DNA sequence: GTGACTACAAAAAAGC
RNA sequence: GCUUUUUUG
DNA sequence: TAGTCAC
C-alpha cells in the first residue's frame, strides 16, 4: 500500500489506498507517462533523492521472515488437512514450528545484515545502534554499485550525517542518520522544524518528511531572531530546492529547529567543528569510534554538551529508575529507599541495582560501574547514580587530558609521531585492562 | 609478529596463517616484481626454493645453517620434477634439451 | 497483520476450515544474564489459538464441530532487550535498519 | 642444470623407456593387511621399494644389498624417494584419440582433414563408419559410411570394399595418408587463389602442416595406443580407521580404465563375436576420455556423490592448478610484520629491532652460533637456554648481527624502492625504527602503518644485499633524474631557519676568522642565529684534474651559512649557499655533490644535513598560534563591494534584461576575481610583515611568520593551503561539476555557517571516494604493463646501429616547458654532433652525453641532435647499451644484464596513485618568423595568406634556437613576413574560429557549372540583405539538381574558363556543401580573394586507451596516398570519396562520411601522409603509413604532457621501451619463406631475412609491414608457451607446442619464474653466461 | 663495516661479477 | 546478430 | 586444516 | 560480470 501510494503519486493520481495487484489501466497510464516523458513531457526521477529512499528497521524484517515461513508451513498443513483426517485430528499435532523458527533463528543469527555489536565505547555502540546501510539482502553490490550512489545528495540535510562515514571500499554507503531525524509511519525520513507565521516563530514543532521539503523555503538556525522570531535583517539567507540565496523576510516561513540536526550523535561530541576541513572530521569522528577505555575515566575539559544525553541514553550506566533516597551504598549492589509517593501502595518494595562487574565484551575490553554517590543523598527518578565503563558522573568521557606543545623537537615527532614524557606512563593514565576468555572442549572418538 | 620455524600446513607443505596458531608472513608478487627490478636474483631463488615449499631442503639447510653452512643446493627445484612428469604423464615429450 | 496475511484456511472438498483465534507471549525462559552466562537466545514462547471448522460432508455450510487448539506452541521468537538489542547465543548483537 | 625447453609428442617405444613396467590390475591394496600388490597398480615392484633400503619382503637390510634387486620381491632394494618419481605405463587393447586436439575449439584432427569433427565423436563411438577407399571407383578415403551402405558396398564391390571402424581406422587413415605433396599441392593453390573466408583456414593449416613435417612428430603418435601412469606419491592414498582410503579421483578413474582394458582383455581372448566388441571398446573410449579429461565431452564423474572429481585438469587448469600461484604468491618463513616509528638519530645505512623480533628471527643463527663456541651440548639445551636469556644471549646475538642485513619493505611493493636492506641494530621497544630520511621512499607516513622484515640465509644473498640494496646505492631516482634522499619533512624547515637575515640583532657588523669560531658565538648565546657578519672561509675546487686547489677570501654572510659551511663538504662553491635555502635548492644540492664528489661524500653530507637540521629546528621554536596566522582587515570589506556587485547583476537579471546563463557566468567571474584581489592582500600582508628599525628610521624585511617560513620553505603546504586558513575560502562546485554560484565568503579561522559547511563536505567526498576507489583500477594497470615487458634483458653492448631521427625539445605553442639539455641526458649520441659553425664537430658520435657535451651545447646553440633509441635497435630479442642509454640508477652507463622492462614498468605505473580518475596568435617573444610547410600567396592587401590547410609558423631565438610554435589555420591572413625581425606582443595571423575558402587566380566570376537554385540556392536572406550563393550538398539541395559536383568558373576579363597555365586546372573550384558566397555575379575577384565560408580526457582513462591502442569514436582519416585528390560519387549512405593520384595507383578511393566536415577540397595536392580530417587519430595508420618513428614520438607526446599536466616526470627511455615491445610483430608482403600473409615476429621476420640475404643471395625474402598489437594482445601472443600457460587457456598452448615442437629458449623471465630456476635477469644474468662460458665451452 | 662499494663500481663495475666472485672466495 | 566457451593486513562468522 | 561470508585499518 | 571465437 505505501508501494501503491508512491505509485499513485508518482503518476498524479488522486488515491491513497490501492490493491496489491496491478490493473490493466495502471499500466496504460505508465506507457502514457514514460512516451511523454519520451516526448518531452515531464521529467525524470532521482533514484538517489531520499523520497525514493526508505528504510526498513527490525520491525517489517521480521514480519517478512516470519510471514514466510508462516506460508512455508501453510501451504503443507492446508494440503495435509485436505487430504487426511477430517474430525479425528487436533490442530496442534498436525501444525509444525520447528521450520519458522529455524527461519527465524538463522535470519536472527547470521546475516549480511545481522550485524555485531561493538562494546569498545559507549559512543561506538550507540552509533552502531543507529547505523543505516545499504548493503546486505536487498541492497546491492561492490561491483554494482554506482559512482552516484556514494556521493551526497542535496536533500540529506537534516536527516542522514554528511560526515560519519567508514572510509575503505564501501564510503557513503553506511552513513548514520541525524540527531533529531525520526522515521515516518510510512518508512520515510522525517525532521522536525519551526513554523513562521509571517516574522514571528511559533513555538510549537512541525514534522517535516523529504519531499514536502521541495515547494517550501526554510531558513538556518544561525539566524538571529530579535525577541519573537524578529530576524536581524529581514533579507536572510535560506533554501528551497538544494540551493541557498538571500531571501526577504515574508519570504520564508520554516526555522530549522537548532544547530545540531545536520551531524550525526558520533559526530556531535568533536568540540569546534567549525573550523577543521570535512576530512579531518571524517577521521575524528572514526577514532572517536575506535576509542578504548581507561581504567580512571576524566571529564573533558572542552565538550558539547551532549555527553549528558548520549551516557543517560545508553544504558550501559545504571539509572534510578524510581526516585527516592538511598538507603545502603555497596562496590557491587545498591540500595534504594524509594519515595512514599513515588511508590504505588500494594507494591512498597524499594529500589535494588545488581550492578556489573568487569566481564568479557565483544572487542575484549573491560566493563564494570563504580558506583558514584554516596549515603544519604538525594536521588531523582530517572537519575544517574552508577558510571560505568568510561564515563563520569553521568558525563561521557573517553580519553584523559594531557598537557602539550606544539613544537619540532630533534626529529622524534618528525612526521606525524609523538613524544610522550616518562610522567604520563609513570602515574599510568593510560593503562588499560583486557580480558581474554578461553574455552576447552571434550569429544569422544573412537579411542 | 615473527616467526623462524615451526608446524606447517596439512595441504600444502606451507607455514600456517595469522599471528594464532604459529602464522608466517606473506610474500605478494608485487614484490617479487621488485624483487626482479634489482640485480637480486639469488635472494628469489633461495626464498622460493628453500623458505617455503620445500620440504627436503627446510630440513637440509637447518641441518645447513646449525653447523655453520649456509650453501643451498645448486640444483633444479623438485617440485619442477614432478611438474615435468606430469605433462610426461598425457601423452608429450618434454626434455631438456640443451644442459 | 500477519496471521491476517493467512487468516483463512480451507481445505479441498474436505469442508474443513483453520483460521486463527488468538495469540498470546510466554514467559522468558531465562534472564539476559544467564542466556549469555549459558549461552542460549534471551527468548519468548508464542502461544496462538486456532479454530477448526468442520461442516457435514456433501451439505450447506452447516458447522458439525468446532475443534478449538489454543495456546498452540508456535517456535520461539527473540525479545528485544530494554537497552535495544538482540542477543543469538551468548554475544549481544544488534540489527541495523537497511536503507533501500 | 640446462637452458632450453622443447616439448613434443613421445612415440610408444620412448614411452615404455619412460616406464619400468606392465601394470596389470587395479589393486592398490589387498585387505586384512595394508600392503599393496606387487601385480597392482601401486606396483612396488615397478614404482620401487615400500620403506628405504628395503624390499617389499625385507630379506635384505638396509646395509648388505643396498641398490640390488631382490630374488623374492622384483625391486630394487634403495630409498623410497625414487618412488616420488617412479612410474609405469599401461598397454591398450584398441588404440584412442587424445582428446584435447578432440576438445579443443580449433581442433587439430579436424584442421589436419578439413572435415568436420561430428562425424568424427560418432565414429569414435562407432555410430558411423569410417570407408578406407571402400571402392576404386565410387567414393574417397575419407566418407563417412553407414553400416546399411557398408552392406550395399559390401555386396557391390565386397572384393575392393574395406572399411575399419573408429579411433584405430581414423589412426591407419593418418598413418597411410603423408603431408609432402600435401604441402606442395596447398603452396600451389594459395598461389592462385581468390577465396578470402578459406584463404585464413588453408594458410593455417599449410603452416600447421610444413610445421609438423620438420618438427618431426608422427600422426599416429598423436592418437596415442600407450598410456603412461603417474608415480603413486602424487595421489594421496592414507589408509583411514577401518581399512579406508582417501579415494584420490587418480585413482578412481585408474580403477576404471585398468577394468575396461581387463574386460576387452578378457572379451578378445575367446574370439567374440564383434558385436560386443564395438560396445567394450567404445566403453573404453569413454573410459580414457574420463580419465583424461572429464567434465569437457561426456561429464561422466560415476565416481562421486554427483560432483565434479579431478581427472587431469584440475592439476594444471584451474585456480588449484598450482602453477600461477604455487610460485606467484606465497607466504614465507624467517620474516615478521611489525609498526614503524622514527628513529632521528640513526645513519642511514642503518636500522633498529626490537630485541623479540632479533632473537625469534636469528634463533638458528644462535644455535650455530652457540654450539660453535661449545657453551651448548644439545639442541634442546640450546632451546632451553635462549628461551631462558642468557647473559650469553645478547653479547653473541650483537656479534652476528653486524654482518647481517635485513630488508624491509611496506605493503604496496608500488616499485624497487620498496623493498631495501639495512644492518639491523639491536633496541628495545616493539616497533620498527627506521631512518627519517629513507622513510620518504617508502611513502611510509607514520601513521602506524605496517612493515614486513626478511632476512637472507645464503652468503651469496647477503653479498648481493650489501652490493645491492644498502640505502646507500639506491639513492638517485628510478623513474627520471633526482635523489630519493631528498631531505624530508622536518628538516627544511630547519636549514630554512638556519639560513636567513635579521635586519638587526644582538652580535651583528663585527667579523669572524672562519666557520670553527662562530658557531662559539652562537653557543655561548652572544650573537643571533642570523645576522649580518663578514667572514673569510677556505674551500676546494675541482678545477685541477684530481686535486683540491684551496682559495680563500672574505665574504658577507650570516653566521647560520658559516655554521653550514662547517658540513658541507670540500669541494663546493661557497655561492651555492649564499641564498635563503629552500626545499628545492637543496636537493639541486645533494645533486650538485652526486655530480662532483661521487657517493660517500654526498651520502655523509645527508647525513650532517639531517643531524643539523634537526638540531637548529628544536632549538629554534616555532610553534603556529591564533595570533601567529592574521587576516587581512580588508578582504571582508572588499568581498563587501563585490557582494554588491553580485547583486547589481540581480537586478539586471530582474529586470529580465540578462538571462541567468550570462548572469551565471558573470557572478562566478566577479566572484573570482574578488577572491584573487584578496588573495592577493593577504600575500601581501603576510609576506613583508616585518618592518625592524635599524639605527634609527624603520624599515621593512622579509616576514618571520611561522606559518610563512613553514610555507615559503615548502616543506608542507603551498599558496592554496594559506589561502584557506586566512582569506577566500573560494567557491566549490555542486557535484555533477558545475561550479555553485555562492562561494563560501568566510575562512576557517573565522566562523562557518553550517550550509556553507554543509555545502563544502560533498566537495570533500568526491575527492575521497576517488582516492578510495582508485587503488583497484590502477594497480591493475600495472599488471598489464608488466606482461608484454616482462624480459628485455640488455644482453649485448652494441650492434652498431645508427638509425633514429631528430630528438629535440618540443615547443607547446608558447614557451617551451622542456629544454633539449635534460631530453637528451643520459642518451648515447647516434650521429655525430655537427656544431653549427660549418663542419667543426663539437660532440664525436658513439659518445654519452652525460654533462659534459650536455655542458658543451648552450655555448653552441645547438637546438637539435639524434640519439640512439631501443626502436632503432635490430638485435636479436635483446637491446644494445650503446642502442639503450645511461641507466638513471647509477651515473654511469647501463651495465650488461640489468633488467629494464620491470623497472620501465615499474616507474611508469607508480604515479597512478597521483593520477585522478575524473582567430589570430599574438606573439610573446622577441624573434623573426618562420614558417613550416610554406605555402602562401600575396593577397589583394600586399599581405600574405595561407592556402595549405597544415600551415605553421614558428618563432626563432636570434642564435638558431626555436622559442614558438603555433598552427596556421586554413585562409589565414599574414601581417608579417618569415624572418622579419618581431617582438612580442604583436599578432601576425588573423583568422576566424566557420572557415574560409580562398581563390588563387584573379579574374571576374563567371558564375557557370552551377544550376542557381538546384545547386546553388540564391538565398536571399533577410540579414545579409542580398541574394548570396550557398552551394548545399545532394541531401541539402536537390538531388538531380546536385548530380554535377557544381565548380564556379572564375574568368578573366575575356570571360573565359581561366587556366593555371599549363600546370594543373582550370580556375574550376568544386565547391563544397555549404559554401557561403556573398558574391551575386561577375564581381572582380582578385588572387588570394575570399570565396566562400563554410559555417563550420581522464589521466587514468587516457593512459589505459592509449596504452591499448583502442580506436577513438572519431578517427581523422588521412590520405594515404600523394597525388592531386578528388571527389567520388554518392552511395546510399557515406559519400564516396575518389582520389587521383599523379602516378601509381590512380583508381583509389574511400567511404568517407559526409555529416562531419571535411577539410578538404578539389584543389588539394596531397602528399605523402597528411591528414584528410580532423580529430583523434589511432596508432594503426600512423604506423602503415608514415613510419615507425612517427608513434614513438606520438605516444611518448601524449603521455609526458599528461604527467606534466599532473606535475610528474619520468624520463622518455620507461615511456617508450615497452613500444619496442608493443610493436612486436608484422605481416609479410612477399613471398619466400613464410606462406602469405600471416603475422608473426618482426625480429623474427628480420633475423631470417638478414641470414638469408649471405645465404640465398638475391630471393626477395620476404618483403614485411611491421604492424602494432595492443598490450594485452600482445601479452596473448607472446612467443614463450609458458607465459601462456601461466594464466590462461592452458589447454590449446599445450597442444599446438607439442604438436608444432615447440622449443622454448626461456628468452623471457616470468618463464624462468615459473619452472623454478633461476631469474637471468641480475646475477643470474651473469651466472649464466659464466656457467655458458666455462661448461659446454 | 663496510656499506659502499662504489669503488668497486669505478674501477671493476658490474654488480653481478663481483658479488659472484665474493660468494665464490667466501664459501670457503 | 547471436550463442557456446573462458578469465595491501588483523579480527568476527557458516559448513564441511 | 580447507572453502566461503562479515567487521576493521 | 567482462572477454573470446564460432554458427
Ligand atoms: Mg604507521
Ligand atoms: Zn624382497
Ligand atoms: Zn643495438
Amino acid at each position: 500500500a505505501v508501494g501503491r501510494m508512491k505509485f499513485n503519486r508518482s503518476l498524479l493520481r488522486e488515491e491513497i489506498e490501492g490493491s496489491g495487484i496491478l490493473s490493466k489501466d495502471d499500466i496504460i497510464d505508465v506507457m502514457k507517462k514514460l512516451i511523454d516523458i519520451r516526448n518531452g513531457k515531464g521529467e525524470v526521477d532521482d533514484i538517489d533523492h531520499l523520497g525514493n529512499r526508505r528504510i526498513r528497521s527490525v520491525g517489517e524484517m521480521a514480519e517478512n521472515q516470519f510471514r514466510v515461513g508462516l506460508v512455508r508451513v501453510e501451504r503443507a498443513v492446508k494440503e495435509r488437512l485436505s487430504l487426511g483426517d477430517l474430525d479425528t485430528l487436533m490442530p496442534q499435532d498436525m501444525i509444525n514450528a520447528k521450520p519458522i523458527s529455524a527461519a527465524v533463528k538463522e535470519f536472527f543469527g547470521s546475516s549480511q545484515l545481522s550485524q555485531f555489536m561493538d562494546q569498545n565505547n559507549p559512543l561506538s555502540e550507540i552509533t552502531h545502534k543507529r547505523r543505516i546501510s545499504a548493503l546486505g539482502p536487498g541492497g546491492l553490490t561492490r561491483e554494482r554499485a554506482g559512482f552516484e550512489v556514494r556521493d551526497v545528495h542535496p536533500t540529506h540535510y537534516g536527516r542522514v550525517c554528511p560526515i560519519e562515514t567508514p572510509e575503505g571500499p564501501n564510503i557513503g554507503l553506511i552513513n548514520s542518520l541525524s540527531v533529531y531525524a525520526q522515521t515516518n509511519e510510512y518508512g520515510f525520513l522525517e525532521t522536525p522544524y519551526r513554523k513562521v507565521t509571517d516574522g514571528v516563530v511559533t513555538d510549537e514543532i512541525h514534522y517535516l518528511s523529504a519531499i514536502e521539503e521541495g515547494n517550501y523555503v526554510i531558513a538556518q538556525a544561525n539566524s538571529n531572531l530579535d525577541e519573537e522570531g524578529h530576524f536581524v535583517e529581514d533579507l536572510v539567507t535560506c533554501r528551497s530546492k538544494g540551493e541557498s540565496s538571500l531571501f526577504s523576510r515574508d519570504q520564508v516561513d520554516y526555522m530549522d529547529v537548532s544547530t545540531q540536526q545536520v551531524v550525526s550523535v558520533g559526530a556531535s561530541l568533536i568540540p569546534f567543528l567549525e573550523h577543521d576541513d570535512a576530512n579531518r572530521a571524517l577521521m575524528g569522528a572514526n577514532m572517536q569510534r575506535q576509542a578504548v577505555p581507561t581504567l580512571r575515566a576524566d571529564k573533558p575539559l572542552v565538550g558539547t554538551g551532549m555527553e549528558r544525553a548520549v551516557a543517560v541514553d545508553s544504558g550501559v550506566t545504571a539509572v534510578a529508575k524510581r526516585g527516592g533516597v538511598v538507603q545502603y551504598v555497596d562496590a557491587s549492589r545498591i540500595v534504594i529507599k524509594v519515595n512514599e509517593d513515588e511508590m504505588y501502595p500494594g507494591e512498597a518494595g524499594i529500589d535494588i541495582y545488581n550492578l556489573t562487574k568487569y566481564t568479557r565484551s565483544n572487542q575484549n575490553t573491560c566493563i564494570n560501574q563504580m558506583p558514584c554517590v554516596s549515603l544519604g543523598e538525594p536521588v531523582e527518578r530517572g537519575d544517574v547514580l552508577a558510571d560505568g565503563p568510561s564515563t563520569d558522573l553521568g558525563e561521557l568521557a573517553l580519553g584523559q587530558n594531557m598537557r602539550v606543545a606544539f613544537m619540532p623537537w630533534n626529529g622524534y615527532n618528525f612526521e606525524d609521531s609523538i613524544l610522550v614524557s616518562e610522567r604520563v606512563v609513570q602515574e599510568d593514565r593510560f593503562t588499560t585492562i583486557h580480558i581474554q576468555e578461553l574455552a576447552c572442549v571434550s569429544r569422544d572418538t573412537k579411542l | 609478529h615473527a616467526r623462524s620455524t615451526g608446524s606447517y600446513s596439512l595441504v600444502t607443505q606451507q607455514p600456517l596463517g595469522g599471528k594464532a596458531q604459529f602464522g608466517g608472513q606473506r610474500f605478494g608478487e608485487m614484490e617479487v616484481w621488485a624483487l626482479e627490478a634489482y640485480g637480486a636474483a639469488y635472494t628469489l631463488q633461495e626464498m622460493l626454493t628453500v623458505k617455503s615449499d620445500d620440504v627436503n631442503g627446510r630440513t637440509k639447510m637447518y641441518k645447513n645453517i646449525v653447523d655453520g653452512n649456509h650453501q643451498m643446493e645448486p640444483g633444479m627445484p623438485e617440485s619442477f620434477n614432478v611438474l615435468l612428469k606430469e605433462i610426461r604423464s598425457l601423452g608429450i615429450n618434454i626434455e631438456l634439451e640443451d644442459e | 497483520a500477519a496471521f491476517r496475511s493467512v487468516f483463512p484456511i480451507q481445505s479441498y472438498s474436505g469442508n474443513s476450515e483453520l483460521q486463527y483465534v488468538s495469540y498470546r507471549l510466554g514467559e522468558p525462559v531465562f534472564d539476559v544474564q544467564e542466556c549469555q552466562i549459558r549461552g542460549v537466545t534471551y527468548s519468548a514462547p508464542l502461544r496462538v489459538k486456532l479454530r477448526l471448522v468442520i461442516y457435514e460432508r456433501e451439505a450447506p455450510e452447516g458447522t458439525v464441530k468446532d475443534i478449538k487448539e489454543q495456546e498452540v506452541y508456535m517456535g520461539e521468537i527473540p525479545l528485544m532487550t530494554d537497552n535495544g538489542t538482540f542477543v543469538i547465543n551468548g554475544t549481544e548483537r544488534v540489527i541495523v535498519s537497511q536503507l533501500h | 642444470e640446462f637452458d632450453a625447453i622443447k616439448i613434443a609428442l613421445a612415440s610408444p617405444d620412448m614411452i615404455r623407456s619412460w616406464s619400468f613396467g606392465e601394470v596389470k590390475k587395479p589393486e592398490t591394496i589387498n585387505y586384512r593387511t595394508f600392503k599393496p600388490e606387487r601385480d597392482g597398480l601401486f606396483c612396488a615392484r615397478i614404482f620401487g621399494p615400500v620403506k628405504d633400503y628395503e624390499c617389499l619382503c625385507g630379506k635384505y637390510k638396509r646395509l648388505k644389498h643396498r641398490g640390488v634387486i631382490c630374488e623374492k620381491c622384483g625391486v630394487e632394494v634403495t630409498q623410497t624417494k625414487v618412488r616420488r618419481e617412479r612410474m609405469g605405463h599401461i598397454e591398450l587393447a584398441s588404440p584412442t584419440a587424445h582428446i584435447w586436439f578432440l576438445k579443443s575449439l580449433p581442433s587439430r584432427i579436424g584442421l589436419l582433414l578439413d572435415m568436420p569433427l561430428r562425424d568424427i565423436e560418432r565414429v569414435l563411438y562407432f555410430e558411423s563408419y569410417v570407408v578406407i577407399e571402400g571402392g576404386m571407383t565410387n567414393l574417397e578415403r575419407q566418407q563417412i559410411l553407414t553400416e546399411e551402405q557398408y552392406l550395399d558396398a559390401l555386396e557391390e564391390f565386397g572384393d575392393e570394399f574395406d572399411a575399419k571402424m573408429g579411433a584405430e581406422a581414423i589412426q591407419a587413415l593418418l598413418k597411410s595418408m603423408d603431408l609432402e605433396q600435401e604441402c606442395e599441392q596447398l603452396r600451389e593453390e594459395l598461389n592462385e587463389t581468390n577465396s578470402e573466408t578459406k584463404r585464413k583456414k588453408l594458410t593455417k593449416r599449410i603452416k600447421l602442416l610444413e610445421a609438423f613435417v620438420q618438427s618431426g612428430n608422427k600422426p599416429e603418435w598423436m592418437i596415442l595406443t600407450v598410456l603412461p601412469v603417474l608415480p603413486p606419491d602424487l595421489r594421496p592414498l592414507v589408509p583411514l580407521d577401518g581399512g579406508r582410503f582417501a579415494t584420490s579421483d587418480l585413482n578412481d578413474l585408474y580403477r576404471r580404465v585398468i577394468n575396461r582394458n581387463n574386460r576387452l582383455k578378457r572379451l578378445l581372448d575367446l574370439a567374440a563375436p564383434d558385436i560386443i566388441v564395438r560396445n567394450e571398446k567404445r566403453m573404453l573410449q569413454e573410459a580414457v576420455d574420463a580419465l583424461l579429461d572429464n567434465g569437457r565431452r561426456g561429464r561422466a564423474i560415476t565416481g562421486s556423490n554427483k560432483r565434479p572429481l579431478k581427472s587431469l585438469a584440475d592439476m594444471i587448469k584451474g585456480k588449484q592448478g598450482r602453477f600461477r600461484q604455487n610460485l606467484l604468491g606465497k607466504r614465507v618463513d624467517y620474516s615478521g610484520r611489525s609498526v614503524i616509528t622514527v628513529g632521528p638519530y640513526l645513519r642511514l645505512h642503518q636500522c633498529g629491532l626490537p630485541k623479540k623480533m632479533a632473537l625469534e628471527l636469528f634463533k638458528p643463527f644462535i644455535y650455530g652460533k652457540l654450539e660453535l663456541r661449545g657453551l651448548a651440548t644439545t639442541i634442546k639445551a640450546a632451546k632451553k637456554m635462549v628461551e631462558r636469556e642468557e647473559a650469553v644471549v645478547w653479547d653473541i646475538l650483537d656479534e652476528v648481527i653486524r654482518e647481517h642485513p635485513v630488508l624491509l619493505n611496506r605493503a604496496p611493493t608500488l616499485h624497487r624502492l620498496g623493498i631495501q636492506a639495512f644492518e639491523p641494530v639491536l633496541i628495545e621497544g616493539k616497533a620498527i625504527q627506521l631512518h627519517p630520511l629513507v622513510c620518504a621512499a617508502y611513502n611510509a607516513d607514520f601513521d602506524g602503518d605496517q612493515m614486513a622484515v626478511h632476512v637472507p640465509l645464503t652468503l651469496e644473498a647477503q653479498l648481493e644485499a650489501r652490493a645491492l640494496m644498502m640505502s646507500t646505492n639506491n639513492i638517485l631516482s628510478p623513474a627520471n633524474g633526482e635523489p630519493i634522499i631528498v631531505p624530508s619533512q622536518d628538516v627544511v624547515l630547519g636549514l630554512y631557519y638556519m639560513t636567513r637575515d635579521c635586519v638587526n640583532a644582538k652580535g651583528e657588523g663585527m667579523v669572524l676568522t672562519g666557520p670553527k669560531e662562530a658557531e662559539r658565538l652562537y653557543r655561548s648565546g652572544l650573537a643571533s642565529l642570523h645576522a649580518r657578519v663578514k667572514v673569510r672561509i677556505t674551500e676546494y675546487e675541482k678545477d685541477a684534474n684530481g686535486e683540491l686547489v684551496a682559495k680563500t677570501s672574505l665574504k658577507d654572510t650570516t653566521v647560520g651559512r658559516a655554521i653550514l659551511w662547517m658540513i658541507v663538504p670540500k669541494g663546493l662553491p661557497y655561492s651555492i649557499v649564499n641564498q635563503a635555502l629552500g626545499k628545492k635548492a637543496i636537493s639541486k644540492m645533494l645533486n650538485t655533490c652526486y655530480r662532483i664528489l661521487g657517493l660517500k661524500p654526498t651520502v655523509i653530507f645527508a647525513d650532517q644535513i639531517m643531524y643539523t637540521g634537526f638540531a637548529y629546528a628544536a632549538r629554534s621554536g616555532a610553534s603556529v598560534g591564533i595570533d601567529d596566522m592574521v587576516i587581512p582587515e580588508k578582504k571582508h570589506e572588499i568581498i563587501s563591494e563585490a557582494e554588491a556587485e553580485v547583486a547589481e547583476i540581480q537586478e539586471q537579471f530582474q529586470s529580465g534584461l540578462v538571462t541567468a546563463g550570462e548572469r551565471y557566468n558573470k557572478v562566478i567571474d566577479i566572484w573570482a576575481a574578488a577572491n584573487d584581489r584578496v588573495s592577493k592582500a593577504m600575500m601581501d600582508n603576510l609576506q613583508t610583515e616585518t618592518v625592524i628599525n635599524r639605527d634609527g628610521q624603520e624599515e621593512k624585511q622579509v616576514s618571520f611568520n611561522s606559518i610563512y617560513m613553514m610555507a615559503d620553505s615548502g616543506a608542507r603546504g603551498s599558496a592554496a593551503q594559506i589561502r584557506q586558513l586566512a582569506g577566500m575560502r573560494g567557491l566549490m562546485a555542486k557535484p555533477d561539476g558545475s561550479i555553485i554560484e555562492t562561494p563560501i565568503t568566510a575562512n576557517f579561522r573565522e566562523g562557518l555557517n553550517v550550509l556553507q559547511y554543509f555545502i563544502s563536505t560533498h566537495g570533500a567526498r568526491k575527492g575521497l571516494a576517488d582516492t578510495a576507489l582508485k587503488t583497484a583500477n590502477s594497480g591493475y594497470l600495472t599488471r598489464r604493463l608488466v606482461d608484454v615487458a616482462q624480459d628485455l634483458v640488455v644482453t649485448e653492448d652494441d650492434c652498431g646501429t645508427h638509425e633514429g631521427i631528430m630528438m629535440t625539445p618540443v615547443i607547446e605553442g608558447g614557451d617551451v616547458k622542456e629544454p633539449l639539455r635534460d631530453r637528451v641526458l643520459g642518451r648515447v649520441t647516434a650521429e655525430d654532433v655537427l656544431k653549427p659553425g660549418t663542419a667543426d664537430i663539437l660532440v664525436p658520435r658513439n659518445t654519452l652525453l652525460h654533462e659534459q657535451w650536455c655542458d658543451l651545447l648552450e655555448e653552441n646553440s645547438v637546438d637539435a641532435v639524434k640519439v640512439r633509441s631501443v626502436v632503432s635497435c635490430d638485435t636479436d630479442f635483446g637491446v644494445c647499451a650503446h642502442c639503450y642509454g645511461r641507466d638513471l640508477a647509477r651515473g654511469h652507463i647501463i651495465n650488461k644484464g640489468e633488467a629494464i622492462g620491470v623497472i620501465a614498468a615499474q616507474s611508469i605505473g607508480e604515479p597512478g596513485t597521483q593520477l585522478t580518475m575524473r582567430s589570430s596568435i599574438q606573439v610573446k617573444n622577441k624573434g623573426s618568423i618562420k614558417l613550416s610547410n610554406v605555402k602562401s600567396v600575396v593577397n589583394s592587401s600586399g599581405k600574405l595568406v595561407i592556402t595549405s590547410r597544415n600551415t605553421e609558423l614558428k618563432l626563432i631565438d636570434e642564435f638558431g634556437r626555436t622559442k614558438e610554435s603555433y598552427k596556421v589555420p586554413y585562409g589565414a591572413v599574414l601581417a608579417k613576413g618569415d624572418g622579419e625581425q618581431v617582438a612580442g606582443g604583436e599578432t601576425v595571423a588573423n583568422w576566424d574560429p566557420t572557415m574560409p575558402v580562398i581563390t588563387e587566380v584573379s579574374g571576374f566570376v563567371r558564375f557557370t557549372d552551377m544550376i542557381d537554385g538546384q545547386t546553388i540556392t540564391r538565398q536571399t536572406d533577410e540579414l545579409t540583405g542580398l541574394s548570396s550563393l550557398v552551394v548545399l550538398d545532394s541531401a541539402e539541395r536537390t538531388a538531380g539538381g546536385k548530380d554535377l559536383r557544381p565548380a564556379l568558373k572564375i574568368v578573366d576579363a575575356q570571360g573565359n574558363d581561366v587556366l593555371i597555365p599549363g600546370t594543373d586546372m582550370p580556375a574550376q573550384y568544386f565547391l563544397p556543401g555549404k559554401a557561403i558566397v556573398q558574391l551575386e555575379d561577375g564581381v572582380q575577384i582578385s588572387s588570394g580573394d575570399t570565396l566562400a565560408r563554410i559555417p563550420q580526457t581522464g589521466g587514468l582513462p587516457r593512459v589505459a586507451d592509449l596504452f591499448e591502442a583502442r580506436r577513438p569514436k572519431e578517427p581523422a582519416i588521412l590520405a594515404e596516398i600523394s597525388g592531386i585528390v578528388s571527389f567520388g560519387k554518392e552511395t546510399k549512405g557515406k559519400r564516396r570519396l575518389v582520389i587521383t593520384p599523379v602516378d601509381g595507383s590512380d583508381p583509389y578511393e574511400e567511404m568517407i562520411p559526409k555529416w562531419r566536415q571535411l577539410n578538404v577540397f578539389e584543389g588539394e595536392r596531397v602528399e605523402r601522409g597528411d591528414v584528410i580530417s580532423d580529430g583523434p587519430e589511432a596508432p594503426h595508420d600512423i604506423l602503415r603509413l608514415r613510419g615507425v618513428h612517427a608513434v614513438t614520438r606520438y605516444i611518448v607526446n601524449e603521455v609526458q604532457d599528461v604527467y606534466r599536466l599532473q606535475g610528474v616526470k619520468i624520463n622518455d627511455k620507461h615511456i617508450e621501451v615497452i613500444v619496442r615491445q608493443m610493436l612486436r610483430k608484422a605481416t609479410i608482403v612477399n613471398a619466400g619463406s613464410s606462406d602469405f600473409l600471416e603475422g608473426e615476429q618482426v625480429e623474427y621476420s628480420r633475423v631470417k631475412i638478414a641470414n638469408r640475404e649471405l645465404e640465398a643471395n638475391g630471393k626477395v625474402g620476404a618483403t614485411y609491414s611491421r604492424d602494432l598489437l595492443g598490450i594485452t594482445k600482445a601479452s596473448l601472443a607472446t612467443e614463450s608457451f609458458i607465459s601462456a600457460a601461466s594464466f590462461q587457456e592452458t589447454t590449446r598452448v599445450l597442444t599446438e607446442a607439442a604438436v608444432a615442437g615447440k622449443r622454448d629458449e626461456l628468452r623471457g623471465l616470468k618463464e624462468n619464474v615459473i619452472v623454478g630456476r633461476l631469474i637471468p635477469a641480475g646475477t643470474g644474468y651473469a651466472y649464466h653466461q659464466d656457467r655458458m662460458r666455462r661448461r659446454a665451452a | 663495516a663496510r656499506v659502499t662499494v662504489q669503488d668497486a663500481v669505478e674501477k671493476i663495475g658490474n654488480r653481478f661479477d663481483l658479488v659472484l666472485v665474493a660468494a665464490r672466495r667466501a664459501r670457503q
